[PDB]
């Protein structure tokens, strides 16, 4: 349940870089 | 890999949904829904606190941590924030020994035994660096964490089958107990402690309390001593047509 | 853990010796031999899917009480956990006769086996009786003496390699006694 | 340890393998390098007095500022707890040309070194001023054969790099 | 060898010249002198008696007294005949302390 | 964990009784001297990595065997979590002189303190000289009787800080005997 | 429960010579004035008791009478007796910094005993009182008749040491 | 005569042997440097007496638990048999120092004397801090830096000699410990 | 930014709780102490240049072997940045006066201070040989207040127990 192809805190950080 | 208890014998493992609702663009995650919701925050509850039996006046300081919880699904920053708290230190740093911290942060983070001494110093090295936080933040992003448990699902304690060390099955079924078992019972005095620093293993009785409805808890016990004689150095023959050879 | 050159320098730091020449023919013989013990650990890992499965169903077929109703390797759940756990004890054997040193089997295999068994129900007479047929099945494959599966090697002894993996395989039986 | 054989098996640990054919190519490359690093080896072992002799006074002449008093070489006693704290590092480069590996170094000679040395007034350059002594004392055809050389010269940098 | 209380005593002559330099190795059993440990014993019970800081951190156990029979009147019982009178003297001068137990 | 108004609080809460004048007079004492049990502190905490570092080196200098091979602080991981205990037990003693009471000392520091040090093998009676050291050297700057570093205090008594120090540092080593 | 010199049958003399005395004046805060304060004290021992046991005779003359205790000679030998060992214990306590020797040895039953013999408790309180009151002015150097040569600086903390020793006194037999 | 002087040691009886005037003239050419050998043996026996007078006492001025009642240097005797010994130390290394080698001290003076020492009770954790005041008193003696007391000799270094009696008395504290 | 205000505000919102009159009192102690802190405070910027050419010196007084070309100081480039990296702590213990706390110690001046200084080889001795200066120079009826050298002889020493 924890499919490998997954992140937790740059998740967090691409939506507040392609404003960027 | 197989572990005949896991699936089987214990329940399945509770957490959101999915991990492809971070990729959706309209959304954050399959929306629960406040009784999809809150059963899930009651597993975490349980999880990180012990039975610690929390009040509705110490629920209350917790109302930040929930309220971002519901809104940014990750699960693993809810761990996160709940570990910082004063309801985790309160409990599990104020009246404990140094190891009594240590080898509760292995069970309520990552649903596994301390497997060596090295291991459990270097854990100490990080709170000469940086104090308790430290020790939290490192177990939370470490590898061992993101291959397990993501931030998909509640840090459970997983029947593997394939442990890295026989003896870190032995310190998890200490750790945890029954059902009706809470970790304040101990006055301070971690349980694992002379184990880990030693080298020996622990009593078959405390680890069959804690094993599943189903599997043999206790039997196999014969009535001389329970531990193995290190100095002890058996004659094991093997017959072969002649005689019987002693290959030591 | 350590290996075999590893054993010898924590011999010497109780003394804060230096590795001399006294010393080191005894290195120095298992690097002339060396080619031998790959030669060994290969007719082992070959082979080791079949041996699994004739040391655990050899066991069945001495001992009938462990497929009835109430042995311990009755059902299909218990049967594969008890496969899996002679293919876990025949792993680290070989890591073990690889090295030239019992540490790592010691240590992670074997501590604290003896407790997880008393605790979980598994019978260890007919436990160290799986692991004694797969002794039997690794000192045949060494020294090329198996009735099916003669392996293709060079001429000479490996008679000290076939003695050295039974001493790592009697290990296990003193552990869990 | 560390080493090319505890590499290999714990690699293959974590997997759940067995020793696969990669890991038996690695200890192939022991059994072929091991005739240069146990020569240098049992060099260092029947050479081992003159060599932390020369190693010695090659810190107290750079450094003479030790034996002003208050320092680290304060007394006769703080001069004999100097020599032999560069006999144990020759030691240990002898368990890491045995051993073949990195592994007798970093856990008995560096590990927690940063912080005893921090604490007691120890300087670190003049224990590395010792060790870059015996690597430049070194001459390729006499003292070893030319692979022992760098054998024994690439244990004695992994330690100055560490203390730097 | 061990509880024989033997030892080396050397003793050196020298008188400057070249023929009077003998060094003489001989063996003595030494024996325990036990007039001037009272010189050590007591003047360290004294030196441990002024330390203000190693009264603390150096605690002395709880040593009980002899069998005195509380006959029944106080000035035996309290004041017994062999601390009848006595009282410490302090006797200062240049560089020594002094202090003296007699019955005054 | 409490301090010294707490355990006040807390003998009154097992009585349920108001606390009264009569059990005021040592805790309005206790903020009278309370000036100069922070002014004896950070006599304390200014000197502590210099304390440490004496304490655990004429450990060495009375007992030479724990730096021989085979001696607890014989290699370099080994002095330097020497080094780290030390400051330790005088981190948790300058809580206990800055609280007033040994709770807090007590059931974090000694909490399971004898049984670790049997497990890793910590000798007791050398482990007991370097509280030892450090408790002579903890009245040192209370009573301001140091050799070096005189420290510029204000005039008056503190032997009753004094004398609760050595209290504190003897519960390490009732702890660990 | 008393003090360090507890060698009762041994010894009696127990002095500290020089380099020792420099392990001990490196030893003590203000040990200096500790030293100038007892010897303030012991230079000066004669005329303290029998200034005392005067004083108590010039503020109750009764005690001279016949049936007052200190008719007889020696009853008044014998008070001059016990106004020198009050004298000489305390002299110990200043110079010890504590009063366990003189607890437990001299001031231990004194209650007592002095009701035992006869001796009139509240005019022994008022001879320990005038004891208490000279020996402020002989550490302060107050003193009226005799001033001593001592060094620049305050002994106000020896002082209220010292009028606690003979506190303790009168404590005793109150 | 050297060979000579181990006898009058191994008979366990007294005897006495010396060198003449041409002997100990063939003797200081036979072996290096014997003028401030002979210089350095004799500044230790003029204050032996002192050396075991300030060394027993010393280990008392920092650990006055041995005259605790309840210690081990306390009632009337202990004192005066720890006297004994500490004298017995020092003429054991004095003779090492004069022979030239420890060969003399390891095997008649401190084998057996760990056992010993535990068997009565006797606290080896000061006997090794009473060593090492006589170790401090040593390399004083030996290079006239003793402060309170300078003898008269002949200009040069002595810090050989000083090392040398220095690690015999490391060698007492290595056997106790 | 370790303080005084800060620290009873971080474990209130650890806490998830209002303050409550237990830290309001906690700063009724930043009253009391800030006319002393304060003075030590301006009393070091006006005399920052002298105090660190009086301290500065004082470790090329110590270490002459500092100015020996292939070591550290070899040149004036290095003399004039090493008055700046002392000049960076006197400004500093400036700021740690004025917070009340060891914040800006603790996250400009030490945080990460110990591999710099190893891997430059810039020896930390001769960094607390000048705090031990000025540890030294102080005399308090003279130089400031009698509780202002309290909290000056306070923060210098921070720094060498934090430095070694
Ligand atoms: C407590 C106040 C106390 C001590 C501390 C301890 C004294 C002590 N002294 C030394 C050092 C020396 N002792 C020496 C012996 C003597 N000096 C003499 O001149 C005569 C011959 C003889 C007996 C008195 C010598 C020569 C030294 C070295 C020089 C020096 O004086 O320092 C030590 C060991 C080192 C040290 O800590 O200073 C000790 C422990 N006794 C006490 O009562
Ligand atoms: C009646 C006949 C009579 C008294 C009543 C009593 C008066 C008295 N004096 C003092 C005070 C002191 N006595 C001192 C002792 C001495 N002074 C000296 O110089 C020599 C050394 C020594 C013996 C004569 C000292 C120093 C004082 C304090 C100074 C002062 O004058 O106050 C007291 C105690 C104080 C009090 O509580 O009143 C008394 C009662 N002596 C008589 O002869
Ligand atoms: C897989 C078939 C391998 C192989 C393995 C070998 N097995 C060897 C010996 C052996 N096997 C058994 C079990 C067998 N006997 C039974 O009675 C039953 C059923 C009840 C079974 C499955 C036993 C008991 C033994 C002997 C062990 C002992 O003596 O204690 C063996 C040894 C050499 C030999 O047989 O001569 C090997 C190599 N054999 C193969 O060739 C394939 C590769
Ligand atoms: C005993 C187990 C056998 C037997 C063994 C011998 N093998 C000998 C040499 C040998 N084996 C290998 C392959 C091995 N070396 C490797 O490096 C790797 C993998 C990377 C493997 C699997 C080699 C290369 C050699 C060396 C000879 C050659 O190069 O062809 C050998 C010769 C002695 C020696 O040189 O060590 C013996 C005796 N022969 C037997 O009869 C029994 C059954
Ligand atoms: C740190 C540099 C402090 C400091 C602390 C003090 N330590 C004191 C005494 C003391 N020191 C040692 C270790 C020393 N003695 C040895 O024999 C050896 C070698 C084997 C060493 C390194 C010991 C054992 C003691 C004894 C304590 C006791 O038993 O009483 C000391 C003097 C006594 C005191 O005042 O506490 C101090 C002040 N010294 C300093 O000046 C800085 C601040
Ligand atoms: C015994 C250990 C000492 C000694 C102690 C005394 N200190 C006294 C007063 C005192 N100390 C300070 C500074 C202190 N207060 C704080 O709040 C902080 C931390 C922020 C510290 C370091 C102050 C402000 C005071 C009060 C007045 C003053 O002296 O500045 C003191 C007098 C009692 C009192 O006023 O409470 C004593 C006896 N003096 C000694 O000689 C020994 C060695
Ligand atoms: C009441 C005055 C408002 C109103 C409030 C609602 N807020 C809801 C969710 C929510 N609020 C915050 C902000 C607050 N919580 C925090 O944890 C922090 C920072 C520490 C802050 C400032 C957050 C982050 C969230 C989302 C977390 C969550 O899902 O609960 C909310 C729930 C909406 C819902 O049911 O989905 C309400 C009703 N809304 C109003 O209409 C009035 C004006
Ligand atoms: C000489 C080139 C040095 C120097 C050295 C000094 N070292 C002192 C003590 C010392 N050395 C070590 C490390 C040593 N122990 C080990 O087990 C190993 C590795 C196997 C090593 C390299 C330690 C742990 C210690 C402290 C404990 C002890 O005395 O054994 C020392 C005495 C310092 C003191 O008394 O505090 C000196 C003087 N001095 C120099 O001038 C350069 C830097
Ligand atoms: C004088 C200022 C008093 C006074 C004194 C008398 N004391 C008499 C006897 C006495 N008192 C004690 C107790 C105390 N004195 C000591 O010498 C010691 C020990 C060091 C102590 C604790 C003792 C022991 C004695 C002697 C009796 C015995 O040894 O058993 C005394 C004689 C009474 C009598 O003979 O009947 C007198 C007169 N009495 C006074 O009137 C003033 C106030
Ligand atoms: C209070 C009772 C007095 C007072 C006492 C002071 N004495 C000071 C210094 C001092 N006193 C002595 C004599 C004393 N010390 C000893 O070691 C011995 C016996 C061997 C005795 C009798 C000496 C030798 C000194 C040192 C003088 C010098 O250095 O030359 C003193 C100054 C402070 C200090 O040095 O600690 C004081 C305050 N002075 C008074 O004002 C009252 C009346
Ligand atoms: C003194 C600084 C010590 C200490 C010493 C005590 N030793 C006691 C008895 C004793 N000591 C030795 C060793 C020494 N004496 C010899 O005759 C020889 C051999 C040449 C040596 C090395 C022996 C052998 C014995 C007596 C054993 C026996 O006779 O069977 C002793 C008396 C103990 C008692 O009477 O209970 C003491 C007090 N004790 C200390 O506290 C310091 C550390
Ligand atoms: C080191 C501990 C001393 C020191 C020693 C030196 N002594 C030197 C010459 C010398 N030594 C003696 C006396 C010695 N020889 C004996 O046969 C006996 C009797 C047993 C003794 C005690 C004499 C007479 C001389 C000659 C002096 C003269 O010419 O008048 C010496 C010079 C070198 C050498 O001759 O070996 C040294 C260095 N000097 C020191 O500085 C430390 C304190
Ligand atoms: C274990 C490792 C080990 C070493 C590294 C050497 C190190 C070493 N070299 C020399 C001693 C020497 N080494 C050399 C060799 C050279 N000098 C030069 O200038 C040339 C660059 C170089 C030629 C290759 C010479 C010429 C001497 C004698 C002079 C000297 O003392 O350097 C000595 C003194 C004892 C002796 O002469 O043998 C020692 C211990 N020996 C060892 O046992
Ligand atoms: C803000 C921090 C600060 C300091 C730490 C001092 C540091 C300092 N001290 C002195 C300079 C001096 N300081 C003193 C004072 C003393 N020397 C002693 O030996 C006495 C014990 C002590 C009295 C308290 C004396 C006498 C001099 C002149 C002698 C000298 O040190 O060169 C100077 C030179 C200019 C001056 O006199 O001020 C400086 C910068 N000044 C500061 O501005």
């Amino acid at each position: 349940r924890r499919t490998v192809s997954f992140n937790a805190r740059v998740a967090r950080n691409k939506s507040q870089a392609k404003k960027i | 890999a197989f572990s005949s208890i896991q699936n089987v014998l214990t329940d399945a493992p509770l957490g959101t949904p999915s991990a492809m609702g971070f990729l959706d663009e309209r959304t954050e995650k399959p929306l629960m829904g406040p009784s999809e919701m809150d059963e899930l925050v009651y597993a975490v509850y349980k999880q990180v606190f012990g039975n610690a039996h929390i009040m509705e006046s110490e629920r209350a300081e917790l109302r930040d941590a929930e309220s971002l919880f519901r809104y940014l699904r990750d699960v693993r920053e809810f761990v996160r924030a709940l570990a910082k708290s004063n309801a985790y230190t309160s409990r599990f740093l104020q009246g404990n020994q140094q190891y009594r911290f240590f080898e509760l942060n292995f069970k309520h983070l990552l649903g596994r035994g301390p497997r060596s001494l090295e291991e459990m110093a270097s854990h100490s090295a990080l709170y000469a660096e940086g104090g308790f936080e430290a020790v939290i933040d490192a177990i939370l992003d470490s590898d061992e964490y993101a291959q397990e448990f993501g931030s998909t699902v509640v840090p459970y304690c997983r029947f593997k089958g394939e442990y890295p060390t026989n003896e870190e099955f032995n310190r998890m079924l200490v750790l945890k107990g029954a059902n009706s078992t809470s970790d304040k019972a101990g006055k301070g005095r971690s349980k694992l402690c002379y184990s880990i620093a030693a080298g020996c293993s622990q009593n078959w009785l405390s680890m069959s309390k804690a094993l599943p409805f189903g599997t043999e808890k206790g039997t196999g016990f014969n009535l001389i001593s329970s531990s193995r004689n290190p100095a002890a150095r058996p004659r094991i023959g093997t017959k072969i047509p002649g005689g019987v050879v002693f290959s030591s | 853990m350590l290996d075999a050159f590893s054993r010898v320098v924590v011999n010497s730091d109780a003394k804060a010796a230096y590795v001399g020449g006294s010393d080191l023919q005894a290195l120095k013989s298992f690097i002339a031999d060396g080619n031998k013990r790959l030669d060994a650990v290969n007719s082992i890992v070959s082979n080791a899917s079949c041996m699994v499965s004739d040391a655990v169903s050899g066991m069945i077929c001495e001992n009938p009480g462990l497929i009835s109703p109430g042995g311990n390797c009755y059902t299909n759940r218990r049967m594969a956990a008890c496969l899996r756990d002679g293919e876990i004890i025949l792993r680290y054997v070989s890591y073990a006769l690889l090295a030239g040193d019992a540490s790592v089997l010691e240590d992670r295999c074997l501590n604290g086996l003896k407790e997880t068994y008393i605790a979980l129900g598994v019978p260890t007479n007919s436990s160290i009786r799986a692991v004694s047929i797969m002794k039997a099945q690794a000192v045949a494959f060494i020294t090329n003496t198996a009735t099916e599966r003669k392996m293709s090697f060079a001429a000479g002894d490996c008679t000290s390699l076939a003695s050295e993996v039974a001493s790592y395989f009697d290990r296990v039986g003193a552990a869990i006694s | 340890m560390k080493s090319v054989i505890t590499t290999v098996v714990s690699a293959a640990d974590a997997a759940g393998r067995f020793p696969s054919n990669s890991d038996l190519e690695s200890i192939q490359g022991n059994i072929q390098r091991s005739a240069a690093r146990l020569e240098a080896a049992e060099k260092l072992a029947g050479n081992h007095e003159a060599v932390v002799k020369e190693a010695g006074d090659a810190c107290f002449a750079k450094y003479a500022y030790l034996k002003n008093p208050g320092e680290a070489g304060e007394n006769q006693e703080k001069i004999n707890k100097c020599y032999r704290d560069v006999d144990h590092y020759m030691r240990l480069v002898n368990y890491c040309l045995v051993v073949g590996g990195t592994g007798p170094l970093d856990e008995w000679g560096i590990a927690g070194a940063r912080e005893v040395y921090r604490t007691l007034n120890l300087p670190t350059s003049a224990y590395v001023a010792s060790i870059a002594y015996t690597r430049d004392r070194l001459c390729v055809p006499r003292d070893m054969s030319a692979q022992a050389g760098v054998e024994f010269s690439a244990y004695l940098d992994y330690l100055i790099n560490a203390l730097s | 060898y061990m509880g024989t209380s033997v030892a080396p005593e050397i003793v050196l002559t020298d008188k400057g010249s070249d023929m009077s330099r003998k060094v003489k190795t001989e063996d003595k059993k030494v024996a325990a002198d036990q007039a001037a440990a009272m010189g050590i014993l007591a003047n360290m019970s004294l030196y441990a008696s002024l330390n203000p800081v190693k009264r603390m951190t150096y605690k002395a156990k709880e040593q009980a007294p002899a069998y005195v029979k509380k006959t029944g009147n106080p000035v035996e019982d309290f004041y017994p005949s062999s601390w009848r009178n006595m009282a410490p003297v302090i006797s200062l001068s240049a560089n020594r302390v002094a202090v003296a137990f007699e019955k005054i």
